């Protein structure tokens, strides 16, 4: 299918403890390729993905000097809105960004993002026409005037079209073999009696790759959206995700509940019920 | 503003007395950032423990993986024990080993 | 690969 390359950034003050830690990581859909961590013993841009190694040194060099760059423009930039917001010195704060592009099937730009958070509320987000922001208030009116000036836009433009785009290819082919290979999750119903009244039946997911699913229950052919518990996706540690959905059913109306799976991975929909 | 961490515990394969797996942490949602995670086999922390790199959801709550390599048995407990500066003491979440 | 760094805020 479609796919996704995106870089996420979080710059922490902590006041008394040494200057702002800045940290990059990058991933390609929900594998992560890098990482970059001020607080290194040696900071550099290092690999996180086997099919990244292969890039040369002149790869590894620029994404460590801009890496290193940005550790000084985050470190400015919340003393900046330090005091847009007229903060003390004395409270630790995080500006976090996420940018990146989404291709489709034949690597086509679908679009672009570039979007701010500061104390995890949205601070500023470059449009979809990847020309014209949004500021969530007068603090982040003062960094759109500064980047409008600089023309800011543009060169994030010139990125989100060409390098994002072009890399993104790059890595898709150079990870074809796990990239592109999307693993069915594997499914299976427990049933736990919670009374003489009632159990819970509970729908599994395992193993799946990439981590986007659907489970849901239906009662009589009717989705139990208010009535199923859905647990966050969660990672495995071998690239793969798990993830469950719970019903509790009246004793002896099992077979009227099926738990249906939609998963990239799977030839066609799964519909499961529990097998005592 | 603030956000307190959600947290599951659950291994990485199934789990099987006397066979090799990984026992995972997840932590998600939270923010700030700052965040104390262990791992409790029996009550003790589990020393040499590793997790991924901070990242963040589309909301800006962070999340991140702890896990160690650890062979289960019928005997052996396993837990979670994560602070974080919305928790007024540190919660503690076992290891449910069927649901 | 990263994108060139930008202007501070």
């Amino acid at each position: 299918g479609s796919h996704s390359m995106r870089y996420f950034y979080t710059a922490m003050s902590r006041p008394g403890r040494g200057e702002p830690r800045f940290i990059a990581v990058g991933y390609v859909d929900d594998t992560q390729f890098v990482r970059f961590d001020s607080d290194a013993a040696s900071p550099r841009m290092a690999p996180r993905a086997p099919w990244i190694e292969q890039e040369g040194p002149e790869y590894w060099d620029r994404n460590t000097q801009i890496s290193k760059t940005n550790t000084q423009t985050y470190r400015e930039s919340l003393r900046n809105l330090r005091g847009y917001y007229n903060q003390s010195e004395a409270g630790s704060h995080i500006i976090q960004r996420m940018y990146g592009c989404d291709v489709g099937p034949d690597g086509r730009l679908l679009r672009g993002y570039d979007q701010s958070a500061y104390d995890g509320k949205d601070y500023i987000a470059l449009n979809e026409d990847l020309s014209s922001w949004t500021a969530a208030d007068t603090a982040a009116q003062i960094t759109q005037r500064k980047w409008e000036a600089a023309r800011e836009a543009e060169q994030l433009r010139a990125y989100l079209e060409g390098l994002c785009v072009e890399w993104l290819r790059r890595y898709l082919e150079n990870g074809k073999e796990t990239l592109q290979r999307a693993d069915p999750p594997k499914t299976h119903v427990t049933h736990h009696p919670i009374s003489d009244h009632e159990a819970t039946l509970r729908c599994w997911a395992l193993g799946f790759y990439p981590a986007e699913i659907t489970l849901t229950w239906q009662r009589d052919g009717e989705d139990q959206t208010q009535d199923t518990e859905l647990v966050e996706t969660r990672p495995a540690g071998d690239r793969t995700f798990q993830k469950w959905a719970a019903v509790v059913v009246p004793s002896g109306e099992e077979q009227r509940y099926t738990c249906h799976v939609q998963h990239e991975g799977l030839p066609k929909p799964l519909t499961l019920r529990w097998e005592p | 503003i603030q956000r307190t961490p959600k947290i599951q515990v659950y291994s990485r394969h199934p789990a099987e007395n006397g066979k090799s797996n990984f026992l995972n942490c997840y932590v998600s949602g939270f923010h700030p950032s700052d965040i104390e995670v262990d791992l409790l086999k029996n009550g003790e922390r589990i020393e040499k423990v590793e997790h991924s790199d901070l990242s963040f959801s589309k909301d800006w709550s962070f999340y991140l993986l702890y896990y160690t390599e650890f062979t289960p048995t019928e005997k052996d407990e396993y837990a979670c024990r994560v602070n974080h500066v919305t928790l007024s003491q540190p919660k503690i979440v076992k290891w449910d080993r069927d649901m | 690969t990263v994108r060139a760094s930008g202007h501070s805020y």
